[PDB]
């Protein structure tokens, strides 16, 4: 067995953190005060949930997480909310004034005085693992801390903790849900400091997230809260085969091995069904055929795009639920027919499969409904980096007229600091349609 | 259409179907750039100290 | 815990304020004496950014009183609410200002200053953790303008690192007490300039056509004006004084609101504006409509003659936020030739369940457009039609001022003026 | 009140849909960078689909399937046909074509010799066309030291002649497809003739075998002769079909038009259609077919960014308007347009 310690920053990351966090201790049958009845090595043991948790002599499960925010309104949420009793006060770390929206502040002025705390607190976490993986860490691209923290502690992460892979779970700056202007500043600056620092990243695009809300949970105008606890759904299904028995995707460099042949291209695309209204009537339950069918629609991806028009360099099908081997290869054969999934000429033309038979655990009262089968598809695809294309125009819109920009020369940061990460993420752009197009 | 490395467990199984075959900052460094950035703040509000004491 | 320290200087600053903290302590619940007591908890949530809570569950506005004659600190004192107040924070002098900028800012004023930062300090020291400043004043006086842009050159000394907000009224000839208010206007407007991170501009023309024509009232006061910069204040500070998925403080709105430093005057806007048929229900798309019509805007300048930079808008009352979104997208997809396309998503919308008093629900604009070089345009031509023939320079040169930089604080505005326009194609 | 774009200065045919745009009083043009916009006329080359349809609020339409370059390319449509079971490379009404590329760069060099020396050999008719500046020859030496990408199809011997004149001709049938996928093909069609008598003898004077518009009104010296601006419609050759030939135009040349329209559009509606994109797209298509003697057509092109004919511009413009935007954008007959039914 070996540990993952999940890192959660600024708002975005604490927040969703909770609806993960929360669904965790569902499907593991952990309870608020920390007690896991099914746990019958008591204070010990080296289980497949041991991964995400640890254990006390007084049976408790503490989740192997670090709360980190340079404000402390959303995390002092955490430290009153119904989970309160999980975690102890050395893994929740606020600052007193937040960044501002300013990538600047969060790396620079106000990272340097923090950093050092923080790395004390993971180090703590290290310590008590035999063998640890590496960390998962979620945050946004358009917060101030999100961005401009995280980026600095993931450069000094691979500092301390070199042969440890890091993956991310970061968060797509979507108009709808955001009263930020300079979100896209922040998202290239982070890109491009973070990008040599994480093996692999999962992006998912707010307005994706949202359009599923109204969609298919009829949610007229949906919160954070119902945001979030369906991209815990989502970060469930990818961690899962982290904290139960398994043979895919056993350990934190199958994620690279499985999914990034090229380094500079690790941002798979997640798509995920059935997600099914809780107010509905009752779902005629779908097939193993009808789900998996789901996911080459745009509808249901994490950040949208058009897959028929790039190339995959990888695909992935984790499964929950009532599923078989024997139904995933009749499912695949119908789609190869149909639809246009144009590979890599360097890759094989596959897919890993991963069976899970414990269905998706729903927080009760939320949103999703109860379903017998459903599947994650992870894929790279060529076609996410329209993503990047969107987000590298909105920058040059305001960048033309050197807009905002005294915020962050403010802060200690130059202004060739923007033309720099701006030039590498068009050799990003560049690096994708060398590997697509024709 | 092959399925290779078929692993089953109590709790699921995994496996693999091929269709078709194929075709950093030292510790030293990073300081610098945090202390070099914490100076272009101290110079940018000595100018306005001094714009102030005139 | 994110703290404001409110300022208001001289006459205008201190009547304005005084209202402010009369329309607030009501929405919070606040009593005449300081007591608590309203019925929603939403209402304490966020209750010390601007109120200081002392012995016995009291609340003391975190107000500083500054005016150079005690005339309008004895009403104050005297008002409404005017016992709420702290009593040492109340500084004045005895001399007055003279409407004259030089006496607010070299002479007099500069006699008192270090008192009211006396003062300043120590409501900071108090501070958990200070956002920033508000200052209220006028520009066309001696103690707010002239005073007031020393308090700002003092207090960006001591807190450089902090915000400063200022409710500037600009003066104009059809609303005057003096004729020097141009020289007044334009000797502050540079230091706002300066030493400001945001100013809402609020022009008494503006106030005065809204009461006569929109509202009906034949001869206004400064107290039917006061009413509509209570009701403004009221709205850009909903924010920060009640609670929401916003998140908002000082210096996050002006990351959001400002793309340049110098260029951080603000329309304001209010809606709706009825005359007494006023007790019809107002439909959000008509709450919208309005809150955009130049004639709910404060600057006193039109809209459409000119580019907005970004806009905010904050939407108070149990309404459909998803007919909110909807209205909003309708207003910049019918006018988009009026917002610059080089600053994508440049208008936000906040919501709020808290309506002001007496309202099922409003909506307050907040406007950066450069359609204000029109304002500034006005205050440079009143104040060349003087400065070119030096008419009433003596009250200022008496006072130690050399013409030089009179000369300086015309070319500074016109600038500024420069600045306005290079944005707006 | 709509907004729309322009991102193409050189459209003709978007061009007057513009003008009509504004004609209604509903629509408002916008500043080709504009992002708030509810229709785009896009650019021919590089069109940026990553960005259309992320604004909140506005449903977004253009005027280009992304993907479609798979059938207006020359190459691509012919690896299309010779790939997509749905046609495959035995399709009957397409013309035996080969990729070849030029030595100095998969290919099919040997897959052209080997049916061009069973063809020599057959004593049958060995004259091929090659494309991408076009050459016809008889003799593969010329036709391959002429490419040192291209395509090598073999050139129709046996063409349709006009009379009086023994001339020959192609055919231009505009098809529009909205939003929903529906194909709609435009009732008027015009034939771009050649002015020349048809000389199977000496194909080196490209004048009267190549129909182009602007090589007849360049190279040929009886432009104009039998009608005007070498283009006969349908009335016309209607009427000489049933004069000459004792059939009509729907029942010798329309059918097959029809089939072939739809067997190409029907074989990537998989691959480009927006029924469940986050933004919606429709696209003018211009077919050239050719006739033989035998009344059987033939697959020349398909051009994705096709001009109309002069007395046909506002007629189809206004179709346009009518099942293409204003069918996603309504405003405040007899159908111009043959729908084309067929299974999604
Ligand atoms: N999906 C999702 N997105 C969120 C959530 N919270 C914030 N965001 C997004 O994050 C972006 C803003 O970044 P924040 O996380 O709020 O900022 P921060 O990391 O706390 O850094 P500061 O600027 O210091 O506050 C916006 O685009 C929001 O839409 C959340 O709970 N769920
Ligand atoms: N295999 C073939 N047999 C007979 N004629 C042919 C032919 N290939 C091409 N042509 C002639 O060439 C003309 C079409 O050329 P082609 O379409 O390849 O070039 P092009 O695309 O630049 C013309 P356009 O795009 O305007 O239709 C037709 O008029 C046709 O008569
Ligand atoms: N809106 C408003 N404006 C005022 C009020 N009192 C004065 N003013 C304006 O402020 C300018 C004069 O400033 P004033 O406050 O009298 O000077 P000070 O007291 O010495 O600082 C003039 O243009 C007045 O029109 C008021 O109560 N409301
Ligand atoms: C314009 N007439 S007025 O509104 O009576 C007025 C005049 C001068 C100063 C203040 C006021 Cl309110
Ligand atoms: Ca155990
Ligand atoms: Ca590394
Ligand atoms: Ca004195
Ligand atoms: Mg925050
Ligand atoms: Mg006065
Ligand atoms: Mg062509």
């Amino acid at each position: 067995m070996r540990e993952c310690i999940s890192i959660h920053v600024g708002q975005a990351g604490v927040q969703i953190g909770n609806a993960c966090w929360e669904l965790y201790c569902l499907e593991h049958g952990i309870q608020p005060d920390g007690q896991m009845p099914s746990d019958k090595t008591i204070g010990g043991g080296d289980d497949s949930f041991n991964t995400f948790f640890s254990e006390t002599g007084a049976g408790k499960h503490v989740p192997r997480a670090v709360f980190v925010d340079l404000e402390p309104t959303v995390i002092d949420e955490v430290r009153t909310g119904t989970y309160r009793q999980l975690f102890h006060p050395e893994q929740l770390i606020t600052g007193k004034e937040d960044a501002a929206n300013n990538y600047a502040r969060g790396h620079y002025t106000i990272g340097k005085e923090i950093i050092d705390l923080v790395l004390d607190r993971i180090r703590k976490l290290a310590d008590q693992c035999t063998g640890l993986q590496g960390f998962l860490v979620f945050h946004s691209f358009g917060g101030g801390t999100g961005s401009g923290f995280t980026s600095l502690l993931m450069e000094r992460l691979s500092v301390d903790y070199g042969k440890k892979s890091k993956l991310e779970f970061s968060i797509y700056p979507a108009p709808q849900v955001s009263t930020a202007v300079v979100e896209p500043y922040n998202s290239i600056l982070t890109t491009h400091t973070t990008l040599e620092h994480s093996d692999c990243a999962f992006m998912v695009d707010n307005e994706a997230i949202y359009d599923i809300c109204r969609r298919n949970l009829d949610i007229e105008r949906p919160t954070y809260t119902n945001l979030n606890r369906l991209i815990s759904q989502i970060v469930s299904s990818i961690t899962a085969s982290l904290r139960f028995d398994g043979a895919l995707n056993v350990d934190l460099t199958e994620f690279q091995t499985n999914l990034v042949p090229y380094p500079r291209i690790h941002f798979p695309l997640a798509t995920y069904a059935p997600v099914i209204s809780a107010e509905k009537a009752y779902h005629e339950q779908l097939s193993v055929a009808e789900i998996t069918n789901a996911c080459f629609e745009p509808a249901n991806q994490m950040v949208k795009c058009d897959p028929r028009h790039g190339k995959y360099m990888a695909c992935c099908l984790l499964y929950r639920g009532d599923v078989v081997p024997k139904d995933v290869n009749a499912a695949i054969a119908t789609i190869k027919t149909k639809r246009s999934i144009q590979f890599v000429d360097w890759c094989p033309t596959g897919f890993k499969v991963g069976i899970n038979y414990q269905p998706p655990t729903v927080v009760p009262g939320g949103d999703l409904a109860k379903v017998q089968r459903a599947v994650c598809m992870l894929s790279n695809t060529t076609a996410i980096a329209e993503a990047w294309a969107r987000l590298d125009h909105k920058f040059d819109l305001m960048y033309a007229k050197r807009a905002f920009v005294h915020w962050y020369v403010g802060e200690g940061m130059e202004e060739g600091e923007f033309s720099e990460a701006r030039e590498d993420m068009a050799a990003l752009e560049k690096d994708y349609e060398e590997v697509g197009v024709d | 259409m092959e399925v290779i490395e078929l692993n089953k467990c109590t709790s699921g199984q995994s496996f693999e179907v091929i269709l078709k075959p194929p075709s950093d900052p030292s510790l030293e460094e990073i300081q610098k750039k945090l202390e070099a950035a914490e100076e272009r703040r101290k110079y940018q509000e000595a100018e306005l100290l001094k714009h102030l004491a005139e | 815990m994110r703290e404001i320290v409110h300022i208001q200087a001289g006459q205008c600053g201190n009547q304005i304020g005084a209202k402010f903290w009369e329309v607030i302590s009501d929405e919070h619940g606040i009593d005449p004496t300081g007591s608590y007591h309203g019925d929603s908890d939403l209402q304490l949530e966020r209750i010390n950014v601007y109120y200081n809570e002392a012995t016995g569950n009291k609340y003391v506005p975190r107000a500083i009183l500054v005016d150079l004659e005690p005339g309008t600190m004895d009403s104050v004192r005297s008002g409404p609410f005017g016992q709420i107040f702290r009593p040492d924070n109340f500084v004045f002098g005895q001399s007055g200002a003279g409407n004259n900028w030089a006496k607010g800012h070299y002479t007099e004023g500069a006699e008192l200053v270090d008192s009211v930062l006396d003062v300043v300090r120590k409501e900071s020291e108090s501070c958990d953790c200070l956002q920033g400043f508000q200052l209220t004043h006028s520009l066309g006086g001696g103690t707010g303008s002239g005073m007031g842009t020393l308090l700002i050159s003092k207090i960006r000394e001591e807190y450089p690192d902090r915000i400063m907000n200022t409710f500037s009224v600009m003066p104009s000839p059809k609303v005057s007490d003096t004729v020097v208010e141009p020289y007044n206007a334009t000797l502050s407007v540079h230091q706002l300039v300066e030493n400001t991170d945001e100013t809402y501009c609020i022009d008494n023309e503006a106030l005065y056509d809204i009461c006569f024509r929109t509202l009906k009232l034949t001869t206004p006061t400064y107290g039917d004006l006061n009413h509509l910069v209570s009701a403004t204040m009221s709205g850009v500070t909903t924010c920060l004084r009640f609670p929401g998925q916003l998140n908002a403080d000082l210096r996050k709105l002006a990351v959001n609101m400002v793309p340049f430093p110098r260029l951080h005057f603000f329309m304001p806007g209010f809606a709706p504006l009825t005359s007494r048929q006023q007790y019809r229900a107002l439909t959000v798309p008509e709450l919208t409509q309005q809150m955009f019509d130049s004639k709910n805007m404060m600057a006193a300048c039109d809209p459409r003659h000119g580019r907005y930079l970004t806009v905010a808008a904050i939407f108070r009352g149990r309404m459909s936020m998803k007919e909110v979104d909807e209205q909003m997208l309708n207003v910049q997809n019918k006018n988009s030739s009026y917002f610059v396309e080089w600053i994508p998503n440049n208008v936000k919308t906040a919501v709020c369940d808290i309506p002001p008093r007496g309202l099922k629900m409003s909506a307050t604009f907040i406007g950066n457009s450069t359609a204000i070089q029109e304002l500034f345009k006005r205050i440079s031509e009143q104040f060349t039609a003087m400065f070119r023939r030096k008419a009433f320079l003596h009250w200022y040169t008496g006072e130690g001022m050399d013409e030089m930089e009179f000369t300086e604080a015309e070319s500074n505005m016109n600038d500024l003026v420069s600045e306005y326009q290079q944005y707006q194609d | 009140m709509y907004t729309f774009v322009v991102r193409d200065e050189n459209s003709s045919v978007y061009a007057e849909v513009s003008r009509l745009l504004l004609a209604t009083g509903q629509w408002k043009r916008l500043r080709k960078d504009n992002p708030r916009f509810n229709l785009m006329l896009g650019e021919r080359n590089r069109l940026p689909f990553g960005r259309l349809g992320h604004e909140p609020g506005l449903v977004q339409l253009v005027n280009y399937y992304r993907g479609a370059d798979k059938l207006c390319r020359k190459a691509s449509l012919v690896k299309l046909i010779k790939t997509s079971p749905e046609l495959s490379e035995s399709c009957t009404w397409f013309p035996e074509s080969y990729v070849i590329y030029p030595t100095n760069l998969t290919d099919e060099r040997e897959v052209f010799l080997a049916a061009y020396n069973r063809r020599r050999e057959g004593r049958e008719g060995n004259v091929w066309i090659a494309k991408s500046g076009i050459l016809i020859s008889s003799e593969a030496s010329e036709l391959l030291d002429f490419i040192d990408v291209h395509v090598i199809q073999k050139y129709l011997e046996k063409p349709l002649l006009l009379e009086p004149g023994h001339r020959k001709f192609d055919i231009r049938s505009w098809v529009l497809v909205d939003h929903l996928y529906n194909i709609y093909l435009y009732r008027e069609g015009v034939l771009r003739t050649s002015s020349e008598p048809y000389n199977s003898a000496n194909f080196q004077d490209k004048t009267c075998h190549l129909t182009n518009h602007c090589i007849q009104k360049e190279y040929s010296k009886n432009y104009g002769r039998y009608e005007e601006g070498n283009e006969m419609f349908f009335e016309e050759f209607n009427q000489y079909l049933m004069d000459a030939l004792n059939t009509t135009l729907e029942n010798s040349i329309l059918l097959q038009i029809k089939h072939i329209i739809r067997s190409c559009l029907m074989c990537i509606e998989p691959a480009i259609s927006t029924k469940h994109l986050h933004y919606q797209s429709f696209q003018l298509f211009g077919f050239d077919f050719m006739v033989d003697e035998e009344l059987k057509v033939w697959l020349i092109e398909v051009n994705g960014a096709p001009a109309c004919a002069q007395k046909l511009y506002a007629e189809l413009c206004q179709g346009i308007v009518d099942v293409a935007i204003s069918s996603v954008f309504p405003l405040a007959p007899t159908s111009i347009f043959i729908k084309l039914h067929h299974h999604h």
